[PDB]
This record gives structure tokens, C-alpha cells and sequence, in this order.
């Protein structure tokens, strides 16, 4: 059953007549990881690449 | 594609719903105001000739 | 005596260390409308030895593996409403702003108040008779003795006195023969450190305060009761029959009277030997829960927090030297009925605190108001037809108690 | 100035609303609906049954 509207807010809507459609969300975050990078040193065509 | 090309003349999307208007709906309440007028005018200047 | 100033004098107010003290942290968020109105977390383990002198011996009287359990529960509700005729509320206050002030300081001193009550009705340990009041130093560090004593590591010990008691404190440090900074700091300030005896003191003016119940008589314990782990390994209470007492009293003991049992003292709970108190052993002592009367004959039934486990067939349990049976002698700590402001020392793991958030009230104003990391929910409303604007303002605690052993009062030592 | 919403089943429209008592503390929510009949002649419909 996937009817979970998200916190429909119910802003005060003044209408006549309706729709049956379900409100589903997005979410973005932002977030500090530790990654490892290699450092390619090929001297053929340019040598330093990270 | 749908071979369905829709033409607007102005077109909103308000609350879930697609809404337009063309270019006779804001003014009908002021002619058919004026209708009345006119009648309600010539159907009492013609109940008292002189 | 018409024109009014807007702006509010200064008021009173308490002090707040215990809510800061305490442990927040395992009970946060753990009561969920999926888990119910309490919750349970789990126990250590404790194991006997056999002695024998030879090997293939594969079978013989093992141990037992026995699950305890410590619950947690939720507590009644912190309301505050105001009710006013809008005309004349708002002719001289406007937007009621200065009604939010004096109302979370309310609600969080009640919350204050009330965990002082839980802990000073719940702890089990007891130090001192509690007529003198703290004047040296050795009357604070006995708690921190006592606590190194049983055997407690995991947390940080405190101990809250009252600000008197603290100002004694420091008028003894005063007369400090060698460290200038410390007698310089206490002429100045007369603020003691952090660190006094090996454990945490702290300065707290709003106390709760008790008192004793009358009682009279050579009480004696009438019926043996039953203190095995398998009775005592959920709650950690029991209950008692007591006889000699007077003949009909009511409110004989009050809540939070420590019962002292004279031939039974506290074990090393690790080690299993008795505690030795430099000249005397330490006799075990225990916390009335309830208040307790007295019928006819003296037969006083009650129950107590902090039990006398001496079990014969799990003996790894065992805490106290001997077994509790008829006939033996007790005694009541403190006078007759006398009330007075307990000092308390405790570990951290002794009691916890949580709360429970509150859903919106459904087509009601509201709104969420954070206060020393204690949320309150404030709704508005305008029930009935007299022109009056409700307000109202709600918090709802949960408390628990891990273990009574590691916490209770202390007194002065004359 | 009560919180409503509409839901739908075969092509039927429910209101519902949910609102609260403040002082008792209680959350209430209600679903509505409003039928309309009419008869327009009785001479076309029936029960039918097997015959003998």
C-alpha cells in the first residue's frame, strides 16, 4: 500500500472539487568523505595526473 | 512521440492542476452586467410615453 | 500611578545541575509508538568457581544462566494553561511574549523537582546520621571512599549539596596552610574547585526536601522473606513484614526512610568479602518506596528498594554476608519527625531521563520551543464563547532506575 | 478553518476531517458522504424468478 503522503501539509486549500494524485518526496544531502586518490605518473603525454 | 501538438493561449499550473484562459473570460461579468442595464433602461423608458 | 513602564523587573529563579548531570544518552529516542510506554535493557552476568583437585571430571555442578532485566517507563504529563479576556489581555500586553518566560522556567524546575524526589525515593546507599550537617572535608570524601569501595568504575561519581554547606566548605579551605591559589581563590570567591575528595561536588540551591514519619519501638523483622535472584532479578525490590512497632500510626514511614539491617553487612561485589569502615563493618541499609502505616499489634508491611540477595543455589549472585531471617534487629536512620534537605552522591549510571516528543494537535495553532535541550509544545486554541483565548503548554518525561546500589543519601559524620 | 482532505473509490469522493478537543486532549477524524436517489419509472425494472 503506498498511500504515505508526506506530511501532506493541509496549507489551508480552498477549492472546489479534487484530485487523487500521492505526494512522494526527494531529499538531497551534502556529505564530508574520505576518499584515497592515485596519482598516475605516466610520462607519455604528460606525466602528472590525480 | 504522441502526434498530438496542444496549443495555449495562456497556460498555469496552479494546484495539481492545468489551468488557461484565453482572452473573453475576464470580461463577461461587466457585459452581461451591461446587458441588463440596457434592457432594464429601454423597457422602462417605454412604459411612460409622455 | 497611571503611566506603566513595558519593561519586566527581574525575578527569581532556581539552579539546574542534576538534569545536566544525569544520563541522557542511553534512553534518547528508545520510547517510539512502535516500542510502547516503557522499555527494558539488560544485565550483566556474574559466574561461580568450583574448587576440586582432579580433571576428568566432565560432568559435575555447573553454574546457571539466569537474564535480568531493568524497565523503564513514562511519567505523567507537565501542563500550564493561561485563560484571559482578550480585550483587557491585549489593552496592556501585546503578542504575549513576556507569559513565555516564566513558564518553561516552571515547567523545567517541576521536572527538577520531581527527578530529585525519584532519585532521593529510589537510591539505596546511606552515609552519616542525618542530623549534622557537612563540615569537613572527610564528610565529602566518604562517598567517594564508599563508591571506590563497592567497586564501581564505569562513569564519572557526583555529589550536590546545598549552598550553605558549600560556603562551610569553602570557609575551611580558607585556613589551607601551603596552596596559594586555592587560598586566594576561596578569599575571593569563596568558589571551591572542581575535583574535592575524588569526586565531582556541586552547588545546587533548589533541593527537595522530606520528611522522616514518626515511628516508635524495638523493631524486628517478623516473617523471612524471599530475596532470591529468581524473585529479585526484575525490579530489585522487595517486601518486608515488620513487628514491635506502635500501636496505630499513620504515615509510621515515609517514603524515602532508609532501614537500617544491623548483622548484615555489604559484600565487594566482585571479590564477595564483607566491607570493613576502618573500625566497624558497613551494616545494609534500604529505601522505603511508599508510605507505610501501622495496624493493630505493630505488623507494618513494606516494600523497599535495594535487596539482600543470598541465594543458596546461585550463590554468584550473592551480596550481603548472611541471610536476612526472623527475629532480627533493625533500626530507622534520623530522628522521629523531624524534615530536612538531603545531600545526594551518586554515579552516573545510576538513573536515566528521556522524553517523549508530541505530535500537532490537529486543526490547533502550535508551535515547538527548545529550552535546555528539553522541547515544549505550546498550542492556542479559543474554546468557548466568552471571548477567552486558551493557551497551554506540554512536556512528558520517562524515567528509569539501572541499578538502586550505585547511589543515595549522605549526612555529615560527627 | 478545520484540516480536510478528499480520497477517492471507484470514482466515488469521500471529505474527510480531521480536527481536535483541546482541553480533553483528543484527536478526531470524520468521512462524509451525501447519496441522492431518484425513481424516474417504475414501469421499467423487476424481480425475476424461474418459472415453473
Amino acid at each position: 500500500p503506498t498511500s504515505l503522503d508526506v506530511t501532506s501539509m493541509t496549507s489551508w486549500e480552498y477549492n472546489w472539487f479534487g484530485a487523487d494524485v500521492i505526494y512522494i518526496a526527494k531529499y538531497y544531502e551534502v556529505r564530508k568523505e574520505s576518499v584515497d586518490v592515485i596519482s598516475y605518473r605516466h610520462p607519455i603525454t604528460g606525466e602528472i595526473a590525480t | 512521440h504522441i502526434p498530438l501538438i496542444p496549443v495555449y493561449g495562456k497556460r498555469w499550473f496552479i494546484d495539481d492542476i492545468e489551468r488557461v484562459e484565453g482572452h473573453i473570460a475576464k470580461a463577461m461579468d461587466p457585459q452581461r452586467l451591461y446587458n441588463l442595464q440596457v434592457s432594464m433602461l429601454a423597457d422602462t423608458a417605454a412604459q411612460d410615453p409622455g | 500611578s497611571q503611566i506603566v513602564l513595558k519593561k519586566f523587573l527581574p525575578g527569581f529563579m532556581s539552579d539546574l545541575v542534576l538534569a545536566k548531570t544525569v544520563d541522557r544518552q542511553l534512553l534518547a529516542g528508545e520510547i517510539n509508538s512502535s516500542t510502547g510506554d516503557s522499555v527494558s535493557f539488560k544485565r550483566p552476568h556474574q559466574f561461580s568457581s568450583l574448587r576440586t583437585p582432579t580433571g576428568d571430571i566432565s560432568g559435575q555442578n555447573k553454574n546457571n544462566l539466569i537474564s535480568g532485566k531493568a524497565t523503564g517507563r513514562v511519567g505523567n504529563y507537565i501542563t500550564v494553561a493561561v485563560e484571559y479576556q482578550q480585550l483587557e489581555e491585549a489593552i496592556k500586553l501585546n503578542q504575549l511574549e513576556e507569559i513565555l518566560a516564566p513558564v518553561r522556567q516552571r515547567i523545567v524546575t517541576d521536572l527538577e523537582t520531581e527527578l530529585a524526589h525519584f532519585m532521593m525515593n529510589n537510591g539505596a546507599l546511606s552515609l552519616g546520621s542525618p542530623n549534622t550537617p557537612i563540615t569537613k572535608w572527610s564528610d565529602v570524601a566518604q562517598t567517594a571512599s564508599f563508591l571506590k569501595d563497592l567497586g564501581v568504575n564505569e562513569g564519572e561519581n557526583y555529589a550536590v549539596m546545598d549552598p550553605w554547606s558549600a560556603q562551610r566548605l569553602a570557609d575551611a579551605q580558607t585556613g589551607l596552610h601551603a596552596s596559594d591559589q586555592l587560598v586566594r581563590t576561596a578569599w575571593e570567591n569563596a568558589q571551591i574547585p572542581t575535583n574535592f575528595g575524588g569526586i565531582r561536588a556541586l552547588m545546587s540551591n533548589g533541593l527537595a526536601s522530606r520528611t522522616q514519619g514518626a515511628f516508635g519501638g524495638t523493631l524486628t523483622v517478623k516473617t523471612q522473606p524471599t530475596v532470591t535472584y529468581n524473585a529479585v532479578k526484575d525490579s530489585y525490590q522487595f517486601t518486608v513484614t515488620l513487628t514491635g512497632a506502635t500501636a496505630s500510626v499513620t504515615g509510621f514511614l515515609k517514603a524515602g526512610d532508609q532501614v537500617k539491617f544491623t548483622n548484615t553487612y555489604w559484600l565487594q561485589q566482585q571479590t564477595k568479602q564483607a566491607l570493613y569502615n576502618g573500625a566497624t563493618p558497613i551494616s545494609f541499609t534500604a529505601t522505603v518506596t511508599a508510605d507505610a502505616n501501622s495496624d493493630s499489634g505493630g505488623d507494618v508491611t513494606v516494600t523497599l528498594s535495594g535487596v539482600p540477595i543470598y541465594d543458596t543455589t546461585n550463590p554468584q549472585y550473592n551480596s550481603v554476608s548472611r541471610q536476612v531471617e526472623a527475629g532480627d534487629a533493625v533500626s530507622v536512620v534520623g530522628t522521629a519527625s523531624q524534615t530536612m534537605k538531603p545531600n545526594l552522591f551518586y554515579n552516573k549510571f545510576f538513573c536515566g531521563l528521556g522524553s517523549i516528543p508530541l505530535p500537532k494537535l490537529h486543526s490547533i495553532d502550535s508551535a515547538v520551543a527548545t529550552y535546555e535541550g528539553f522541547s515544549i509544545r505550546v498550542h492556542k486554541y479559543a474554546d468557548g464563547d466568552a471571548n477567552v483565548q486558551k493557551m497551554r503548554f506540554d512536556l512528558l518525561p520517562a524515567y528509569v532506575c539501572f541499578n538502586p546500589h550505585m547511589g543515595g543519601q549522605f549526612f555529615g559524620n560527627p
